[PDB]
Protein backbone atom coordinates (compact mmCIF):
# COMPACT_ATOMS: atom_id res chain seq x y z
CA UNK A 1 0.00 0.00 0.00
CA UNK A 2 1.12 3.77 -0.02
CA UNK A 3 0.43 6.87 1.92
CA UNK A 4 -2.77 8.97 0.66
CA UNK A 5 -0.68 12.09 1.44
CA UNK A 6 2.49 10.79 -0.43
CA UNK A 7 3.64 12.99 -3.62
CA UNK A 8 2.22 16.26 -2.73
CA UNK A 9 4.57 18.91 -3.09
CA UNK A 10 3.63 22.45 -2.43
CA UNK A 11 5.74 25.74 -3.07
CA UNK A 12 4.36 28.37 -0.93
CA UNK A 13 5.52 32.19 -1.95
CA UNK A 14 6.43 32.60 2.16
CA UNK A 15 6.63 30.92 5.02
CA UNK A 16 3.51 30.65 7.83
CA UNK A 17 2.44 33.33 9.71
CA UNK A 18 4.08 35.76 6.93
CA UNK A 19 3.24 38.20 4.39
CA UNK A 20 3.72 37.83 0.50
CA UNK A 21 4.86 40.48 -1.54
CA UNK A 22 3.69 41.84 -4.97
CA UNK A 23 4.99 44.60 -7.40
CA UNK A 24 2.24 46.39 -9.41
CA UNK A 25 4.14 47.06 -12.39
CA UNK A 26 6.31 43.50 -12.50
CA UNK A 27 4.58 41.08 -10.65
CA UNK A 28 4.50 38.72 -7.25
CA UNK A 29 8.37 38.56 -6.17
CA UNK A 30 7.92 34.70 -5.74
CA UNK A 31 6.47 34.09 -9.36
CA UNK A 32 9.25 36.61 -10.92
CA UNK A 33 11.63 34.53 -9.53
CA UNK A 34 10.25 30.99 -10.23
CA UNK A 35 9.79 32.11 -13.79
CA UNK A 36 13.56 33.30 -14.42
CA UNK A 37 14.90 30.17 -12.64
CA UNK A 38 12.35 28.04 -15.05
CA UNK A 39 12.84 29.53 -18.14
CA UNK A 40 17.02 29.26 -17.48
CA UNK A 41 16.79 25.57 -16.58
CA UNK A 42 13.26 24.17 -15.86
CA UNK A 43 14.36 21.29 -17.65
CA UNK A 44 17.66 20.38 -16.93
CA UNK A 45 17.40 21.00 -12.87
CA UNK A 46 15.38 18.67 -10.39
CA UNK A 47 12.38 20.20 -8.99
CA UNK A 48 14.23 21.06 -5.25
CA UNK A 49 17.23 22.17 -7.27
CA UNK A 50 14.71 25.16 -9.08
CA UNK A 51 12.85 25.84 -6.03
CA UNK A 52 16.15 26.15 -3.70
CA UNK A 53 17.56 28.96 -6.44
CA UNK A 54 13.91 30.51 -6.35
CA UNK A 55 14.29 30.62 -2.53
CA UNK A 56 18.06 32.64 -2.82
CA UNK A 57 16.40 34.57 -5.38
CA UNK A 58 13.69 35.86 -3.55
CA UNK A 59 15.46 35.88 -0.15
CA UNK A 60 18.77 38.27 -1.62
CA UNK A 61 17.27 39.97 -4.41
CA UNK A 62 13.90 41.85 -3.67
CA UNK A 63 13.22 44.59 -0.76
CA UNK A 64 10.09 46.26 -0.22
CA UNK A 65 9.43 49.72 -1.23
CA UNK A 66 6.64 51.32 0.80
CA UNK A 67 5.26 55.00 2.01
CA UNK A 68 4.56 53.52 5.52
CA UNK A 69 7.40 52.85 7.55
CA UNK A 70 6.37 50.18 9.24
CA UNK A 71 6.66 48.43 5.65
CA UNK A 72 9.49 49.91 3.92
CA UNK A 73 12.71 47.51 3.48
CA UNK A 74 10.90 44.10 4.56
CA UNK A 75 12.15 40.69 3.22
CA UNK A 76 10.79 37.49 2.27
CA UNK A 77 11.81 33.90 1.98
CA UNK A 78 9.73 31.14 0.63
CA UNK A 79 8.42 27.81 1.65
CA UNK A 80 9.33 24.35 -0.05
CA UNK A 81 7.18 21.88 0.96
CA UNK A 82 7.72 18.45 -0.20
CA UNK A 83 6.01 14.86 -0.02
CA UNK A 84 7.42 13.69 -2.40
CA UNK A 85 9.21 10.22 -3.07
CA UNK A 86 11.23 10.71 -5.90
CA UNK A 87 13.25 12.91 -7.93
CA UNK A 88 11.59 14.90 -10.34
CA UNK A 89 12.53 16.92 -13.84
CA UNK A 90 10.65 17.86 -16.64
CA UNK A 91 12.04 16.14 -19.29
CA UNK B 1 5.03 50.64 -4.45
CA UNK B 2 5.08 47.42 -3.05
CA UNK B 3 1.60 45.63 -1.66
CA UNK B 4 1.02 42.18 0.23
CA UNK B 5 -1.66 39.38 -0.26
CA UNK C 1 15.38 3.86 -10.08
CA UNK C 2 15.33 7.60 -8.15
CA UNK C 3 13.49 9.66 -10.33
CA UNK C 4 9.89 10.20 -10.93
CA UNK C 5 8.97 8.28 -14.45
CA UNK C 6 8.37 10.96 -16.78
CA UNK C 7 7.72 8.49 -20.26
CA UNK C 8 3.85 9.41 -20.87
CA UNK C 9 1.68 10.61 -23.37
CA UNK C 10 1.71 14.07 -21.51
CA UNK C 11 3.55 15.82 -19.27
CA UNK C 12 0.28 17.07 -17.66
CA UNK C 13 -2.36 19.39 -17.01
CA UNK C 14 -1.43 22.88 -15.30
CA UNK C 15 -4.36 24.72 -13.78
CA UNK C 16 -3.99 28.46 -12.85
CA UNK C 17 -6.13 30.13 -10.94
CA UNK C 18 -5.97 33.98 -11.56
CA UNK C 19 -7.98 36.06 -8.89
CA UNK C 20 -7.41 39.76 -9.40
CA UNK C 21 -11.24 41.55 -8.91
CA UNK C 22 -12.52 40.39 -5.57
CA UNK C 23 -15.96 41.41 -4.17
CA UNK C 24 -17.01 44.58 -2.46
CA UNK C 25 -18.13 42.68 0.65
CA UNK C 26 -15.02 40.55 1.00
CA UNK C 27 -13.00 44.08 1.22
CA UNK C 28 -10.04 43.04 -0.39
CA UNK C 29 -8.44 45.19 -3.38
CA UNK C 30 -7.27 44.67 -6.58
CA UNK C 31 -4.13 42.26 -7.16
CA UNK C 32 -2.52 44.62 -9.66
CA UNK C 33 0.35 43.02 -11.50
CA UNK C 34 -1.21 39.41 -10.90
CA UNK C 35 -1.68 38.94 -14.29
CA UNK C 36 1.79 39.80 -15.67
CA UNK C 37 2.29 36.63 -13.44
CA UNK C 38 -0.56 34.89 -14.80
CA UNK C 39 1.04 35.30 -18.50
CA UNK C 40 4.70 34.80 -17.25
CA UNK C 41 3.46 31.64 -15.50
CA UNK C 42 1.22 30.66 -18.78
CA UNK C 43 4.53 30.84 -20.94
CA UNK C 44 6.71 29.54 -18.82
CA UNK C 45 4.74 26.11 -17.54
CA UNK C 46 3.72 25.43 -21.33
CA UNK C 47 7.15 25.44 -21.87
CA UNK C 48 7.82 22.89 -20.17
CA UNK C 49 5.03 20.90 -21.58
CA UNK C 50 1.98 21.15 -19.21
CA UNK C 51 -1.60 21.94 -20.82
CA UNK C 52 -2.27 25.01 -19.15
CA UNK C 53 -5.37 26.69 -18.49
CA UNK C 54 -5.73 29.65 -16.91
CA UNK C 55 -8.94 30.75 -14.79
CA UNK C 56 -10.16 34.52 -13.97
CA UNK C 57 -11.41 35.55 -10.67
CA UNK C 58 -12.90 32.43 -9.63
CA UNK C 59 -15.46 32.29 -6.70
CA UNK C 60 -14.58 29.49 -3.58
CA UNK C 61 -16.86 27.33 -5.41
CA UNK C 62 -15.77 27.00 -9.02
CA UNK C 63 -12.21 26.86 -7.70
CA UNK C 64 -13.42 23.72 -5.06
CA UNK C 65 -15.25 22.76 -8.55
CA UNK C 66 -12.54 22.84 -10.95
CA UNK C 67 -10.17 20.75 -9.05
CA UNK C 68 -12.52 18.57 -8.20
CA UNK C 69 -13.30 17.69 -11.97
CA UNK C 70 -9.52 17.92 -12.97
CA UNK C 71 -9.13 15.41 -10.23
CA UNK C 72 -12.13 12.97 -12.30
CA UNK C 73 -10.08 13.54 -15.31
CA UNK C 74 -8.30 10.17 -16.96
CA UNK C 75 -4.62 10.69 -16.37
CA UNK C 76 -3.36 7.52 -17.32
CA UNK C 77 -1.76 9.35 -19.90
CA UNK C 78 -0.03 12.01 -17.81
CA UNK C 79 3.04 12.19 -15.65
CA UNK C 80 2.34 14.98 -13.04
CA UNK C 81 -0.75 17.18 -12.56
CA UNK C 82 -0.07 20.87 -11.28
CA UNK C 83 -2.19 23.67 -9.86
CA UNK C 84 -1.08 27.35 -9.24
CA UNK C 85 -3.24 29.68 -6.81
CA UNK C 86 -2.68 33.47 -7.09
CA UNK C 87 -4.96 35.49 -4.71
CA UNK C 88 -4.94 36.91 -1.54
CA UNK C 89 -4.50 34.54 1.40
CA UNK C 90 -4.19 34.02 5.01
CA UNK C 91 -2.55 30.88 6.98
CA UNK C 92 -4.37 27.35 5.70
CA UNK C 93 -7.07 29.65 3.56
CA UNK C 94 -7.32 30.83 -0.19
CA UNK C 95 -9.55 33.68 -1.07
CA UNK C 96 -11.78 32.87 -3.35
CA UNK C 97 -13.47 36.22 -5.27
CA UNK C 98 -16.43 35.65 -2.76
CA UNK C 99 -14.58 34.65 0.21
CA UNK C 100 -12.30 32.38 2.05
CA UNK C 101 -11.35 28.51 1.37
CA UNK C 102 -9.09 26.34 2.84
CA UNK C 103 -6.31 25.23 0.49
CA UNK C 104 -6.32 21.01 1.92
CA UNK C 105 -9.88 21.29 0.62
CA UNK C 106 -8.90 22.36 -2.63
CA UNK C 107 -5.76 19.64 -2.89
CA UNK C 108 -7.46 16.57 -1.37
CA UNK C 109 -9.28 16.08 -3.92
CA UNK C 110 -5.49 14.72 -5.25
CA UNK C 111 -5.31 12.69 -2.43
CA UNK C 112 -4.04 8.51 -3.42
CA UNK C 113 -7.07 7.40 -2.46
CA UNK C 114 -9.41 10.04 -4.61
CA UNK C 115 -7.42 9.89 -7.78
CA UNK C 116 -6.03 6.79 -8.92
CA UNK C 117 -4.57 7.69 -12.03
CA UNK C 118 -2.54 10.56 -10.42
CA UNK C 119 -1.27 7.91 -7.86
CA UNK C 120 2.58 7.92 -7.00
CA UNK C 121 2.92 10.44 -9.40
CA UNK C 122 3.61 14.61 -8.56
CA UNK C 123 1.09 16.62 -7.74
CA UNK C 124 2.25 20.29 -7.36
CA UNK C 125 1.10 23.03 -5.95
CA UNK C 126 2.44 26.78 -6.29
CA UNK C 127 1.07 29.19 -3.79
CA UNK C 128 0.97 33.01 -3.77
CA UNK C 129 -0.88 34.74 -1.18
CA UNK C 130 -0.27 35.59 2.25
CA UNK C 131 -0.13 33.63 5.17
CA UNK C 132 -0.37 35.73 8.30
CA UNK C 133 0.73 39.44 8.95
CA UNK C 134 4.28 39.04 10.35
CA UNK C 135 7.28 40.87 8.84
CA UNK C 136 10.23 39.54 8.05
CA UNK C 137 12.57 42.88 8.93
CA UNK C 138 15.53 41.15 7.44
CA UNK C 139 19.50 41.41 8.96
CA UNK C 140 22.49 42.64 7.30
CA UNK D 1 20.08 41.89 3.58
CA UNK D 2 19.08 38.66 4.38
CA UNK D 3 15.47 37.43 5.61
CA UNK D 4 15.54 36.40 9.26
CA UNK D 5 13.49 32.88 8.42
CA UNK D 6 16.18 31.91 5.60
CA UNK D 7 17.87 28.86 5.50
CA UNK D 8 15.97 26.59 7.81
CA UNK D 9 15.06 23.28 7.16
CA UNK D 10 12.42 21.28 9.18
CA UNK D 11 12.99 17.61 8.60
CA UNK D 12 9.28 16.42 9.96
CA UNK D 13 8.13 12.49 10.19
CA UNK D 14 5.08 13.03 9.20
CA UNK D 15 2.44 15.29 7.62
CA UNK D 16 0.53 18.10 9.80
CA UNK D 17 -2.38 16.54 10.99
CA UNK D 18 -1.20 12.62 11.06
CA UNK D 19 0.18 10.20 13.42
CA UNK D 20 3.42 9.44 13.71
CA UNK D 21 4.26 5.76 14.04
CA UNK D 22 6.73 4.19 16.12
CA UNK D 23 7.83 0.34 16.64
CA UNK D 24 9.16 -0.62 20.24
CA UNK D 25 12.01 -2.78 19.21
CA UNK D 26 12.92 -0.98 16.13
CA UNK D 27 12.63 2.36 16.83
CA UNK D 28 10.16 5.15 14.97
CA UNK D 29 9.78 4.21 11.59
CA UNK D 30 11.22 8.04 9.87
CA UNK D 31 14.04 7.75 12.25
CA UNK D 32 15.02 4.21 11.55
CA UNK D 33 14.77 5.47 8.04
CA UNK D 34 16.50 8.84 7.93
CA UNK D 35 19.84 6.56 9.60
CA UNK D 36 19.84 3.94 7.39
CA UNK D 37 19.87 6.67 4.26
CA UNK D 38 22.65 9.01 5.55
CA UNK D 39 24.54 5.82 5.96
CA UNK D 40 24.78 4.76 2.82
CA UNK D 41 24.92 7.83 1.53
CA UNK D 42 24.96 10.58 4.17
CA UNK D 43 28.20 12.05 2.71
CA UNK D 44 27.35 11.32 -1.39
CA UNK D 45 23.95 13.14 -1.61
CA UNK D 46 22.02 16.12 -1.13
CA UNK D 47 20.14 17.10 2.00
CA UNK D 48 16.61 16.94 -0.08
CA UNK D 49 17.83 13.83 -1.78
CA UNK D 50 18.54 11.96 0.73
CA UNK D 51 15.46 13.13 2.31
CA UNK D 52 13.33 12.45 -0.81
CA UNK D 53 14.71 8.62 -0.09
CA UNK D 54 13.57 8.98 3.60
CA UNK D 55 10.37 9.88 2.12
CA UNK D 56 10.20 6.77 -0.11
CA UNK D 57 11.08 4.67 2.46
CA UNK D 58 8.97 5.40 5.15
CA UNK D 59 6.10 5.24 2.17
CA UNK D 60 6.73 1.62 0.84
CA UNK D 61 8.77 -0.26 3.89
CA UNK D 62 6.55 0.61 6.67
CA UNK D 63 2.99 -0.37 7.78
CA UNK D 64 1.52 -0.27 11.04
CA UNK D 65 1.18 -3.52 13.34
CA UNK D 66 -1.83 -3.74 16.06
CA UNK D 67 -4.86 -5.55 16.86
CA UNK D 68 -6.98 -3.18 17.81
CA UNK D 69 -8.01 -3.05 13.82
CA UNK D 70 -8.44 0.90 13.92
CA UNK D 71 -4.83 0.82 13.90
CA UNK D 72 -4.40 -2.25 11.47
CA UNK D 73 -1.92 -1.44 8.75
CA UNK D 74 -1.39 2.11 8.44
CA UNK D 75 0.77 3.84 6.58
CA UNK D 76 2.97 6.90 7.00
CA UNK D 77 4.69 9.69 5.12
CA UNK D 78 7.07 12.33 6.27
CA UNK D 79 7.04 16.27 4.94
CA UNK D 80 10.13 17.88 5.03
CA UNK D 81 10.01 21.74 4.90
CA UNK D 82 13.21 23.82 3.28
CA UNK D 83 13.87 27.23 3.74
CA UNK D 84 17.51 26.86 2.30
CA UNK D 85 19.04 28.44 -0.19
CA UNK D 86 21.90 26.37 -1.37
CA UNK D 87 22.19 22.94 -1.78
CA UNK D 88 23.57 20.99 1.23
CA UNK D 89 26.34 18.56 1.25
CA UNK D 90 27.84 17.27 4.41
CA UNK D 91 31.51 17.44 2.50
CA UNK E 1 28.20 28.71 -6.64
CA UNK E 2 25.31 27.20 -5.19
CA UNK E 3 25.88 25.23 -2.56
CA UNK E 4 26.33 26.22 0.57
CA UNK E 5 30.18 26.57 1.79
CA UNK E 6 31.64 23.30 4.10
CA UNK E 7 35.04 24.81 4.10
CA UNK E 8 34.92 25.53 8.22
CA UNK E 9 36.53 24.06 11.07
CA UNK E 10 33.77 21.88 11.73
CA UNK E 11 30.39 20.72 10.25
CA UNK E 12 28.84 21.97 13.89
CA UNK E 13 27.09 20.85 16.78
CA UNK E 14 24.25 19.00 16.71
CA UNK E 15 21.64 18.48 19.59
CA UNK E 16 19.64 15.46 20.29
CA UNK E 17 16.55 15.54 22.82
CA UNK E 18 15.50 12.11 23.51
CA UNK E 19 12.00 12.44 25.69
CA UNK E 20 10.81 9.14 26.86
CA UNK E 21 9.32 9.90 30.23
CA UNK E 22 6.55 12.45 30.93
CA UNK E 23 4.87 13.41 34.28
CA UNK E 24 2.05 11.35 34.77
CA UNK E 25 0.17 14.68 34.98
CA UNK E 26 0.60 15.36 31.21
CA UNK E 27 -0.91 12.11 30.53
CA UNK E 28 2.01 10.81 28.29
CA UNK E 29 3.46 7.41 28.23
CA UNK E 30 6.75 6.27 27.75
CA UNK E 31 8.11 6.02 24.14
CA UNK E 32 9.36 2.48 23.92
CA UNK E 33 11.85 2.75 21.07
CA UNK E 34 12.93 6.32 21.36
CA UNK E 35 16.33 5.01 22.97
CA UNK E 36 17.42 3.09 19.72
CA UNK E 37 16.34 5.73 18.02
CA UNK E 38 18.56 8.30 19.86
CA UNK E 39 21.41 5.55 19.93
CA UNK E 40 21.52 5.60 16.57
CA UNK E 41 20.72 8.87 15.25
CA UNK E 42 24.14 10.23 17.57
CA UNK E 43 26.32 7.57 15.63
CA UNK E 44 24.97 8.63 12.50
CA UNK E 45 25.42 11.98 12.95
CA UNK E 46 29.06 11.88 14.47
CA UNK E 47 30.26 10.10 11.85
CA UNK E 48 29.03 12.96 9.48
CA UNK E 49 31.40 15.43 11.71
CA UNK E 50 28.85 16.90 14.11
CA UNK E 51 29.74 17.59 17.45
CA UNK E 52 27.06 15.34 18.62
CA UNK E 53 25.08 16.46 22.30
CA UNK E 54 22.23 14.02 23.28
CA UNK E 55 19.33 15.11 26.19
CA UNK E 56 17.50 13.12 27.66
CA UNK E 57 13.90 13.47 29.54
CA UNK E 58 13.76 17.07 29.18
CA UNK E 59 11.55 19.74 30.67
CA UNK E 60 10.19 23.00 28.51
CA UNK E 61 11.84 24.98 30.49
CA UNK E 62 14.76 22.71 29.76
CA UNK E 63 14.24 22.82 26.34
CA UNK E 64 14.03 26.33 25.41
CA UNK E 65 16.76 27.25 28.03
CA UNK E 66 19.11 24.95 25.81
CA UNK E 67 18.54 25.66 22.60
CA UNK E 68 18.17 29.51 23.46
CA UNK E 69 21.89 28.71 24.71
CA UNK E 70 22.96 27.31 21.94
CA UNK E 71 21.82 30.02 19.70
CA UNK E 72 24.62 31.93 21.92
CA UNK E 73 27.14 29.81 22.00
CA UNK E 74 29.78 31.12 18.98
CA UNK E 75 29.31 29.07 15.50
CA UNK E 76 31.50 31.24 13.39
CA UNK E 77 33.86 28.31 12.73
CA UNK E 78 30.63 26.00 12.37
CA UNK E 79 29.12 25.15 8.30
CA UNK E 80 25.67 24.67 9.90
CA UNK E 81 23.57 23.19 13.13
CA UNK E 82 21.40 20.44 13.68
CA UNK E 83 18.58 19.64 16.13
CA UNK E 84 16.55 16.54 16.66
CA UNK E 85 13.78 16.65 18.74
CA UNK E 86 12.41 12.84 19.91
CA UNK E 87 9.02 13.20 21.64
CA UNK E 88 5.00 13.46 21.83
CA UNK E 89 3.73 15.79 19.84
CA UNK E 90 0.13 17.50 18.45
CA UNK E 91 0.11 20.05 15.56
CA UNK E 92 2.78 22.98 16.09
CA UNK E 93 3.46 21.83 19.32
CA UNK E 94 6.33 18.97 21.07
CA UNK E 95 6.27 17.85 24.41
CA UNK E 96 8.24 18.08 27.23
CA UNK E 97 8.13 15.99 30.26
CA UNK E 98 5.95 18.44 31.82
CA UNK E 99 3.92 19.48 29.33
CA UNK E 100 3.87 21.32 25.72
CA UNK E 101 5.97 23.88 24.19
CA UNK E 102 5.54 25.77 20.16
CA UNK E 103 7.88 24.59 17.75
CA UNK E 104 8.28 27.63 16.62
CA UNK E 105 9.70 29.40 19.63
CA UNK E 106 12.23 26.38 19.83
CA UNK E 107 13.33 27.15 16.23
CA UNK E 108 13.10 30.94 16.68
CA UNK E 109 15.98 31.08 18.99
CA UNK E 110 18.39 30.35 15.77
CA UNK E 111 16.81 33.67 13.51
CA UNK E 112 18.89 35.27 11.84
CA UNK E 113 18.78 38.78 13.72
CA UNK E 114 19.07 36.39 16.71
CA UNK E 115 21.84 34.18 16.12
CA UNK E 116 24.63 36.32 13.93
CA UNK E 117 27.10 33.41 13.75
CA UNK E 118 25.04 30.64 11.59
CA UNK E 119 23.38 33.27 9.40
CA UNK E 120 23.48 32.51 5.91
CA UNK E 121 24.22 28.82 7.21
CA UNK E 122 21.59 25.46 7.29
CA UNK E 123 19.90 25.38 10.55
CA UNK E 124 18.22 21.85 10.65
CA UNK E 125 15.55 20.67 12.71
CA UNK E 126 14.43 17.00 12.41
CA UNK E 127 11.22 16.17 14.46
CA UNK E 128 9.93 13.15 15.68
CA UNK E 129 6.35 13.38 16.77
CA UNK E 130 2.88 13.29 15.84
CA UNK E 131 1.07 16.40 14.40
CA UNK E 132 -2.73 15.66 15.02
CA UNK E 133 -4.84 12.35 15.37
CA UNK E 134 -5.43 11.44 11.55
CA UNK E 135 -4.72 7.96 10.54
CA UNK E 136 -3.65 7.56 6.50
CA UNK E 137 -4.95 4.28 5.53
CA UNK E 138 -3.13 4.06 2.26
CA UNK E 139 -3.70 2.23 -1.00
CA UNK E 140 -2.44 -0.49 -2.93
CA UNK F 1 2.96 -3.75 18.52
CA UNK F 2 3.89 -0.53 16.63
CA UNK F 3 2.62 3.03 18.60
CA UNK F 4 2.49 6.55 17.87
CA UNK F 5 3.96 9.93 19.30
Amino acid sequence: KIPVEADFLFAYSTVPGYYSWRSPGRGSWFVQALCSILEEHGKDLEIMQILTRVNDRVARHFESQSDDPHFHEKKQIPCVVSMLTKELYFS
Amino acid sequence: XDFFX
Amino acid sequence: TYQYNMNFEKLGKCIIINNKNFDKVTGMGVRNGTDKDAEALFKCFRSLGFDVIVYNDCSCAKMQDLLKKASEEDHTNAACFACILLSHGEENVIYGKDGVTPIKDLTAHFRGDRCKTLLEKPKLFFIQACRGTELDDGIQ
